């Protein structure tokens, strides 16, 4: 639900063992197409 | 009006419930309450509005 | 005297919080994420500047 | 909007007779007059003991 | 907060440029107060 995930800091699994947020860039939906992916 | 006490407190149980929209804090930032221990915890649930 | 209370004085000022949570530097950033205790510790900085 | 929301809060504090309530952490043996790291109880700092 | 969502992120290097924006380019000018946008660098002066 991005939160630990985007943004620097924050260590929530997928912000602990994945891509890791340094920050300058800009931060922009499987809702449909995908209602039926790895997990590290 | 829950007290807790004498608790591991492994707040990785917690996020597999219900999915939820708020999860805001005042004074305690989260992912850190691994650390941090406390003295008591009260616990309180309710349905306010829609 | 003078030099002593202006000591005393300066000493002392190392227990006011001007605007954080805590006066001191530990107990804030276990408490806090790094992109959030950096607006606690300026005011600390600069009070102590 | 205007449906059953469910709300859970946790109300805490920190220093006050700090015995209860802790997180998942293990313990180390004690040392003397060296140069050590703090993690008492929640309280970091570096110094030596006497 | 159980449906997956994908994401799309960006990021930016703001040191030659090479991903500049539509602009216009003009011709220089001499010796004079004059404005300049040299790639970015916003600024005024004379220029010799």
């Amino acid at each position: 639900n991005e939160v630990s995930q985007i943004a620097p800091g924050q260590t929530g699994n997928i912000a602990d063992y994945n891509y890791k947020l340094p920050f300058t860039g800009c931060v922009i939906n499987s809702n449909k197409l995908d209602s039926k992916y790895l997990y590290r | 009006r829950k007290r807790i006490s004498n608790c591991v407190a492994d707040y990785s149980v917690i996020y597999n419930f219900a999915p939820f929209f708020a999860f805001k804090c005042y004074g305690v930032s989260p992912t850190k309450l691994n650390d941090l221990c406390f003295t008591n915890v009260y616990a309180d649930s309710f349905v306010i509005r829609g | 005297n003078h030099n002593a209370q202006a000591l005393n004085t300066l000493v002392k000022q190392l227990s006011s919080k001007f605007g954080a949570i805590s006066s001191v530097l530990n107990d804030i950033l276990s408490r806090l994420d790094p992109p959030e205790a950096e607006v606690q510790i300026d005011r600390l900085i600069t009070g102590r500047l | 909007g205007h449906q059953p929301y469910r709300v859970v809060v946790l109300s805490f504090e920190l220093l006050h007779a700090p015995a209860t309530v802790c997180g998942p952490k293990k313990s180390t043996n004690l040392v003397k007059n060296k140069c050590v790291n703090f993690n008492f109880n929640g309280l970091t700092g570096t110094g030596v003991l006497t």
